[PDB]
RNA sequence: UUGGAUUGUUCACCCACUAAUAGGGAACGUGAGCUGGGUUUAGACCGUCGUGAGACAGGUUAGUUUUACCCUACUGAUGAU
RNA sequence: GCCUCACGAUCCUUCUGACCUUUUGGGUUUUAAGCAGGAGGUGUCAGAAAAGUUACCACAGGGAUAACUGGCUUGUGGCGG
RNA sequence: UUAGUGACGCGCAUGAAUGGAUGAACGAGAUUCCCACUGUCCCUACCUACUAUCCAGCGAAACCACAGCCAAGGGAACGGGCUUGGCGGAAUCAGCGGGGAAAGAAGACCCUGUUGAGCUUGACUCUAGUCUGGCACGGUGAAGAGACGUUUUUUCACUGA
RNA sequence: UUAAUUAAAACAAAGCAUCGCGAAGGCCCGCGGCGGGUGUUGACGCGAUGUGAUUUCUGCCCAGUGCUCUGAAUGUCAAA
RNA sequence: CCCAUAUCCGCAGCAGGUCUCCAAGGUGAACAGCCUCUGGCAUGUUGGAACAAUGUAGGUAAGGGAAGUCGGCAAGCCGG
RNA sequence: GCCGUCGCUGGCAGUCGGCAGAGCGAGAAAGAGAGUGGCGCGGACGCUACGCCGCGACGAGUAGGAGGGCCGCUGCGGUGAGCCUUGAAGCCUAGGGCGCGGGCCCGGGUGGAGCCGCCGCAGGUGCAGAUCUUGGUGGUAGUAGCAAAUAUUCAAACGAGAACUUUGAAGGCCGAAGUGGAGAAGGGUUCCAUGUGAACAGCAGUUGAACAUGGGUCAGUCGGUCCUGAGAGAUGGGCGAG
RNA sequence: UGGAAUGCGAGUGCCUAGUGGGCCACUUUUGGUAAGCAGAACUGGCGCUGCGGGAUGAACCGAACGCCGGGUUAAGGCGCC
RNA sequence: GGGCCCGGGGGGCCACGCGUCCCCCGCGAGCGCACGGGGUCGGCGGCGAUGUCGGCUACCCACCCGACCCGUCUUGAAACACGGACCAAGGAGUCUAACACGUGCGCGAGUCGGGGGCUACGAAAGCCGCCGUGGCGCAAUGAAGGUGAAGGCCGGCGGCGCGCCGCCGGCCGAGGUGGGAUCCCGAGGCCUUCCAGUCCGCCGAGGGCGCACCACCGGCCCGUCUCGCCCGCCGCGCCGG
RNA sequence: UCAGUAACGGCGAGUGAACAGGGAAGAGCCCAGCGCCGAAUCCCCGCCCCGCGGCGGGGCGCGGGAAAUGUGGCGUACGGAAGACCCACUCCCCGGCGCCGGGGGGCCCAAGUCCUUCUGAUCGAGGCCCAGCCCGUGGACGGUGUGAGGCCGGUAGCGGCCCCCGGCGCGCCGGGCCCGGGUCUUCCCGGAGUCGGGUUGCUUGGGAAUGCAGCCCAAAGCGGGUGGUAAACUCCAUCUAAGGCUAAAUACCGGCACGAGACCGAUAGUCAACAAGUACCGUAAGGGAAAGUUGAAAAGAACUUUGAAGAGAGAGUUCAAGAGGGCGUGAAACCGUUAAGAGGUAAACGGGUGGGGUCCGCGCAGUCCGCCCGGAGGAUUCAACCCGGCGGCGCGGUCCGGCCGUGCCGGCGGGGCGGAUCUCCCGCUCCCGUCGGCGGGGGACCGCCCCCCGGCCGGCGACCGGCCGCCGCCGGGCGCAUU
């Protein structure tokens, strides 16, 4: 609201907070990003390294659906199934492992950050990282590849 | 002028954007107008379903969405042919037809054929002349109970096949998913070049032979 | 502490008279005091310069000079204590 | 090179390098684009691509800045020990 | 006699249709001198008309921070105001042009502006027009020279575009 | 002749001298065409310049910059 | 009907501008200037009283005669 | 002495009452500890804790920043069993006051119909300037001025009123290239009669081209009308996105 | 025996306006005849700042400022103003 | 002079019980005055209804001291710098978008229905949950193809020859160093007739767990470089690790 | 939403889509061609019946023309046609006629002008028995001499009545159609100076060229186009260009008719609240204002008198002209007059006093309060006890009854929600009547919650009743006076 802003406090103060010497003039320095390679060079180099120039290949007609690959780490793996799924498997004696289907939860690749609980599991997924596969195998699990 | 740290911004306000501002103050009015036309349309076509013709099941394209099924545009002529519904008769009884759509696989085809057979089983058909029933018209006892259906006809849902826990076999334990994945990429990558090298070697060896 | 010829001239020089023909300031006194000869708009000529448009502390000719009734000062004129 | 100088961004082009990556539905091959390192140059040398004239002139300003007076100074000029 | 005229000419920098030299007549063109004439002047005076003037009626405007006596001082280096002195007496009339660095117009001069415009060219980038070659409209027939019955080209004709 | 600061020595002028053109042409207009002006014209004409009555004369220079003329003899030279 | 020092255009009853026809006597070369008749007007958007300066517009000046001034500007001389 | 700011990131929930017992500021850690053996019916204020209280130091300010306004303006949600024809807003006031101030309260007058406090919300929200915009008013000032083109005077009339109107008489001027008599263009009723004397006619007016009320333009022969002029301009055609 | 004196609570992070014409003096100091000239170092000023004194004065001397009473002073003064 | 002004043979002491052992030789009462944690009088007098009393400020006037006209640019303005004759009313940092940081609220590894739909004020509000599509966040890195976030100990075997590498089974397990608010223990200690010994509290040398945060050292992930020896197989590879 | 992204760009400044996904809406079709049907087709004129303000339906003409240089029917890429065999068929439309159930217009529908009272007039204030004037499905708003649910218009109402238009239904007459599905057999099948290519210019995010256009070249038929880096070879995928129609969801500062607003309030808001695109300016294109308010009601000031009149003095209307026709209020600047004060350093100004005014204290013998002493009086007379009511508290050391634990335990408890925890019934479907899969359902189990019952502890200070006790207060008695 306008009643809480500086203008109400700047009534009677001539310059309105812009100074008597420099004044508030229209566009000193240029408009927008003018001067980036010129009188504004220090700001751009100091705060925006890399801004000027070109790097890497072009790709025409990029379709971001083709590279769709949501990832999940192993430390969040057991959140995809219910809590009773884990405890029932942990306490059961037959040794049956539950199937966790990451694609059903909306993930494609499984990544290795984290530590799994000491509990066998069967993991279905399109992709696995190397370390994810070993951590899943270290607890007695198995990796299953889906398409 | 830039001032200390910040983001570099490029607002697209270098045209006469104020000459083409679209406000939305008529939004409540549109919602009432569209609602008032859904109701007036539902009354007009009653007891036919207000949602409209039944739509088939289709799988969304691309790898981001091919795990989902949704309502298509219309049943394919192959799906209607397998279900024994004439394509010109299909629309007259609330079935949507899409002559463009193809059937590449049988499962999707049979999924929509069962859909059409289930819908045909729920169809209550009023005789063209009320006093003179005909061969396929529903019996009077089930015409009394006919009531307009709200919401999409036989809504389409994504149902997941629950797999129960099973003992892991030594063969699954020994499978190497990452090594398999990396070698599969490499074989696809080098398949063409490997055959070209193989073909030259055959020619290279043959020339010495003969 | 002057009258004059030449010069827009300041300056200069000469003629002549004279006691003498001293030197200066006052916003280089003084343009709502004048004049406008010179300089310093627009026209035009010559020379030198410039391919040119044009330029020249180089010549030449023609080229609008506004207002006071206010305050003060000053000059006079009524008057006031 | 005894030391303190002897030199040049982005974009673009050109060369060198890899059993390199990509060249878009797949494969081969030309081509093209990438990645790393040199060079082609900006001497106004942190790097626009650039001739005049205006007295026919214009606008925004400037006493930050020249053309009078005034002010400080007095080399020069003048005058005096 | 820094003027004029006539001569002189190593002419800063004269000169031949960027025309040179001349010359009658002509000129509201520039300049010098002479006669005549005169208030241009010595050196001013008087007279006439209309004003100004005073009155009755009627009646603006420019301009204005507040204002309105000076000397010096210091001060944004020339004060109406300030400091120190000189001093100061209502309300007004006719004149006057010293001052108000008076009014008039955001200085035309000069500079600056990454503000212009008219004009020029050996500036930069273009462009109408124009010259030139190719392709199409675009054909018929004889010869010559080529190339492997076809095909390119030169000349000469034809007519139907 | 610069209406409203310049009436002039400036402009014009007759005279003089160059230059282009014989019509599918010269010079010019026009976005456009079987368009238009000169032209109801035809070289004693039309178009483009310079000088500026008469008198007398108008010298030398084609290196420069222009303009112009010759070209398969012939370097460079686009598309096709 | 006005047709222009008041009917038009210049902001106005503005000394500006705005196309025509008729055209007496005298003097005189004369449609010059000066006076008059026919016709017209009331002094130009006011009057009264004074007769200072300074003006604007007219004049006249002894003796000299451009000594004035940038310059004979202005006035004057001449005049049929 | 008083005001505010800052600091002590100071103190106060202990108003623990007759179900009582009043203290914890004092140089120097930690209990006004608990136990086991050897008559009256009484006692101020406080504490919106966003409150209240104490102690010490400090206080210049352009540009600029920040805080607090129980400063002010308009409208919206709530609230004030708000105010008001027994008088709202507005305005005026040598009336009484409050606040450092921005401002506000009350008294008196005028006025004639609406208005305000508080908690929140919102903003086209606060003027001395901008050669600011629009409107109004000053001094100048009863001043400049009402001076181009020779000129008026006498008598009478109407009338409230006469330098200016009308009539008569004088003296003058334009002096047939006119201040005369008629037209074109332009005007558009200004023409004519009667009336008025508000406004206008830069004095006045008994007057006017002003105002008001009514009238006035008559054609075979005078023009237009017709012709063609320089020129303009359709069709056919051409061009052209149109 | 926190290992010299003295004084004082410190560290750290975000966001940030105005400014980017200065000028003056002691001392040092460049150019210049010099300049109230131009150009540097150090510190302090004026700019932004009143107040007592230097009659007057941006910068000198004293001293820095909430609204007051009493006392005393600084630099400067005490013929009269 | 110094030694509670050492020891022996008229004037002031913030000496003044005693049993002693012996160096040496824990509460008296009252009363009162005050140079005592900032002023009181338990002291008085005159005047007052028609001309007098009080009234800061305000209206007018006088006097003494002070005192240049504001706004503005400016090193410097009272300036002979510009705007301003006077009065009223109007009159200039806004709204949209994006971003950053700070603050407040909600929920929280999630969060957000904004588009859509359902059911006078109300164009509001309520709801959706198989409307969460989707945005942002939860993963980075590389131009890209792509890859994509701790280890150790015990036992056994194979190879090299007690140490190293590879493959097998069991146990522990998200690093450490310095600082670090707070918390924890507690050597000893917090009195009343005197001793013993308790319950609750309370203080505290020293010693511990150490938040956030900082510095430092390790580790892990992706690009790239150097060195180098192995391991896998439906593809024995210019394969993959 | 993708997305300020892929991309474009002196790769600077800047620019910048699409696909997928979720929604709004949803609708599909027709020719040429290739063929078959005796042109089976169409227009117009004349006569008869019907209708006739949307010019049409039927019948009859050796009536006219169009059209084989191609009309109509079938049929169009989803394939289509003809034939054969099986199977199935009577409603679908056109032009007339009659009968039965949203829109526009008109008229109407509750309750105070009750009693006092203020006012110029009021709609104001006060009141209207228990109970609470009356109506209320109407307390929106406007009007009326303030300020009004009830005075009037209205407002409310699945209220009423009366006209007209429409929509939806049901019958009769005269016409048209003589209509389909499947399996086999045989046949047929497509748009050219267009595509495509070169080049030029423009355009796009489209980059060895996204779209468009000019000129040149100029097609094919298992072809052609697209497949986001030029090109050759090769597989694939996907469409079928150069003919055509099509509602809806979308847009809307003009127009007609309406509703609303945290908007402005006569220098604002449109330029325009009013005889405003007016007056006025310009030759013209154009430019373009100012300007709202008496009063409740004109009751708008008769009449007398001075003056030529304008103007005045009286008089009168009105609540008020101290509202007098550009009249509500009526500011400042500026001006007149009256009163007071003052006046030779322009005026004004800060500080300090002093003098004089105007008014204020609605001043002028000077405060109020508690307790106590004394003198005069007077009483709805004090304490203490008794009856009743209410309240507070109670560790009632541990009284009864309640609700109740965002408490803990025991249950053959009677249930809802959820679960990526397990598992007898059925629908479709492959295979032989068998037997396996998808989908729809019990049931069990786990977690949480609600309700029932028993045992401990436990609150009632956001959550209480009865008795008992103590205390306080109130009403009534008695106390009758050293209180
Ligand atoms: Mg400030
Ligand atoms: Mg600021
Ligand atoms: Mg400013
Ligand atoms: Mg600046
Ligand atoms: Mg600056
Ligand atoms: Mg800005
Ligand atoms: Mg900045
Ligand atoms: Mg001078
Ligand atoms: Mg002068
Ligand atoms: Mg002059
Ligand atoms: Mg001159
Ligand atoms: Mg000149
Ligand atoms: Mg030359
Ligand atoms: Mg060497
Ligand atoms: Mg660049
Ligand atoms: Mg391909
Ligand atoms: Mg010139
Ligand atoms: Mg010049
Ligand atoms: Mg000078
Ligand atoms: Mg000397
Ligand atoms: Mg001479
Ligand atoms: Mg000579
Ligand atoms: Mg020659
Ligand atoms: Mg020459
Ligand atoms: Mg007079
Ligand atoms: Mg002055
Ligand atoms: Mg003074
Ligand atoms: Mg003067
Ligand atoms: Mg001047
Ligand atoms: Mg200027
Ligand atoms: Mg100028
Ligand atoms: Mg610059
Ligand atoms: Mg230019
Ligand atoms: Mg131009
Ligand atoms: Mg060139
Ligand atoms: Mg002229
Ligand atoms: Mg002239
Ligand atoms: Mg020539
Ligand atoms: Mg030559
Ligand atoms: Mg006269
Ligand atoms: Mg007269
Ligand atoms: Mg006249
Ligand atoms: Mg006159
Ligand atoms: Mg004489
Ligand atoms: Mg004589
Ligand atoms: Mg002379
Ligand atoms: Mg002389
Ligand atoms: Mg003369
Ligand atoms: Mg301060
Ligand atoms: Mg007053
Ligand atoms: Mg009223
Ligand atoms: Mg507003
Ligand atoms: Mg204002
Ligand atoms: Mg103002
Ligand atoms: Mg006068
Ligand atoms: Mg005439
Ligand atoms: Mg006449
Ligand atoms: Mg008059
Ligand atoms: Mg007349
Ligand atoms: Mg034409
Ligand atoms: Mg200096
Ligand atoms: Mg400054
Ligand atoms: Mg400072
Ligand atoms: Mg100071
Ligand atoms: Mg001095
Ligand atoms: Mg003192
Ligand atoms: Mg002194
Ligand atoms: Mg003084
Ligand atoms: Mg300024
Ligand atoms: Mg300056
Ligand atoms: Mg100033
Ligand atoms: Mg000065
Ligand atoms: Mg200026
Ligand atoms: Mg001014
Ligand atoms: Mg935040
Ligand atoms: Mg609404
Ligand atoms: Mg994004
Ligand atoms: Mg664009
Ligand atoms: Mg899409
Ligand atoms: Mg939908
Ligand atoms: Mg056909
Ligand atoms: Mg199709
Ligand atoms: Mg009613
Ligand atoms: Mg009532
Ligand atoms: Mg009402
Ligand atoms: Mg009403
Ligand atoms: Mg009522
Ligand atoms: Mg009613
Ligand atoms: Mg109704
Ligand atoms: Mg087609
Ligand atoms: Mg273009
Ligand atoms: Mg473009
Ligand atoms: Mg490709
Ligand atoms: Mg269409
Ligand atoms: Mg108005
Ligand atoms: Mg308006
Ligand atoms: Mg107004
Ligand atoms: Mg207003
Ligand atoms: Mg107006
Ligand atoms: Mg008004
Ligand atoms: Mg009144
Ligand atoms: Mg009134
Ligand atoms: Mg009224
Ligand atoms: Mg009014
Ligand atoms: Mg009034
Ligand atoms: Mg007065
Ligand atoms: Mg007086």
């Amino acid at each position: 609201p306008s009643r809480l802003r500086k203008t109400r406090k700047l009534r009677g103060h001539v310059s309105h907070g812009h100074g008597r010497i420099g004044k508030h003039r229209k566009h000193p320095g240029g408009r927008g990003n003018a001067g980036g390679m010129h009188h504004h060079r220090i700001n751009f180099d100091k705060y925006h390294p890399g801004y000027f120039g070109k790097v890497g290949m072009r790709h025409y007609h990029l379709k971001r659906n083709q590279s769709f690959c949501p990832t999940v780490n192993l430390d969040k793996l057991w959140t995809l199934v219910s809590e009773q799924t884990r405890v029932n498997a942990a306490k059961n004696k037959t040794g049956a492992a539950p199937i966790i289907d990451v694609v059903r939860s909306g993930y494609y690749k499984v990544l290795g950050k984290g530590k799994l609980p000491k509990q066998p599991v069967i993991v279905k997924a399109k992709f696995f990282s190397r370390r994810a596969e070993e951590k899943i195998k270290g607890v007695g699990g198995a990796c299953v590849l889906v398409a | 002028a830039p001032s200390r740290n910040g983001m570099i911004l490029k607002p697209h306000f270098h045209k006469d954007w104020q000459r083409r501002v679209a406000t939305w103050f008529n939004q409540p009015a549109r919602k009432i107008r569209r609602r008032k036309a859904r109701q007036a349309r539902a009354r007009r076509i009653a007891p036919r379903p207000a949602a409209g013709p039944i739509r088939p099941i289709v799988r969304c394209p691309t790898v981001r969405y091919h795990t989902k099924v949704r309502a298509g545009r219309g049943f394919s002529l192959e799906e209607l042919r397998v279900a024994g519904i004439h394509k010109k008769v299909a629309r007259t009884i609330g079935i949507s037809v899409d002559p463009r759509r193809r059937n590449k696989s049988t499962e999707s085809l049979q999924a929509n054929v069962q859909r059409l057979k289930e819908y045909r089983s729920k169809l209550v058909l009023f005789p063209r002349k009320p006093s003179a029933p005909k061969k396929g018209d529903s019996s009077a006892e089930e015409l009394k109970l006919a009531t307009q259906l709200t919401g999409p006809v036989m809504p389409i849902r994504n149902v997941f096949k629950k797999e129960k826990a099973r003992v892991i076999t030594e063969e699954e334990k020994n499978f190497k998913a990452f090594a398999s994945l990396r070698m599969a990429r490499a074989n696809a990558r080098l398949f063409g070049i490997r055959a070209k090298r193989a073909k030259e070697a055959a020619e290279q060896d043959v020339e010495k032979k003969k």
